[PDB]
């Protein structure tokens, strides 16, 4: 889990943004469709997508061209 | 190296989110409650006539 | 001044107090303000 989630806010900065991006993640996580890219330990979808933000796998950019491959692939 | 008279002990936590940021200042303010607590139970102050 | 129409610039407000950084854009200082102005009050001596 993260206590604090100014390593994740330092990747993306705007304490806004962030936000968003994790609830996008959490929302692929979690109504299914998608596999987390971080090893999960118990946690929470929330908690797994703040810390693929904070190891810097996760930005809004690389989400938009995931979505854009996984809409040409159909 | 001084009293940390309820000031001393606010500056130190300010320095060390100046400097440190913030993760080891949460960590810090923990420690130095926990501390605190401990050696204030152990001092066995109390008031008197 | 800081001649911005609908808002204000984030540098003519100057970094927030709540962190060390430059305030980010869309805070709602004015309530902020607001409230910090307000929380004094039920202890100034009148
Ligand atoms: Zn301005």
């Amino acid at each position: 889990a993260r206590v604090t989630v100014q390593d994740a806010v330092e990747k993306i900065g705007n304490r806004f943004d962030l936000v968003l991006v994790a609830a996008r993640r959490a929302r692929q996580m979690q109504v299914g469709g998608k596999d987390p890219l971080v090893p999960e330990e118990n946690d929470k979808t929330t908690v797994i997508a703040l810390r693929e933000i904070e190891e810097g796998l996760i930005n809004n950019q690389i989400l938009d061209v995931r979505e854009r491959q996984e809409q040409q692939e159909q | 190296n001084q009293a940390l008279g309820k000031k001393a002990i606010s500056k130190m936590l300010n320095t060390c989110y100046r400097i440190l940021g913030l993760k080891p200042t949460v960590i810090f303010a923990d420690q130095i409650m926990y501390t605190g607590f401990a050696y204030a139970a152990r001092s066995g102050a109390s008031v008197g006539i | 001044s800081c001649d911005t129409d609908f808002g204000v610039c984030a540098h003519c407000y100057g970094r927030d107090l709540a962190r060390g950084h430059i305030i980010n854009k869309g805070e709602a200082i004015g309530v902020i303000a607001a409230q910090s102005i307000g929380e004094p009050g039920t202890q100034l001596t009148m």
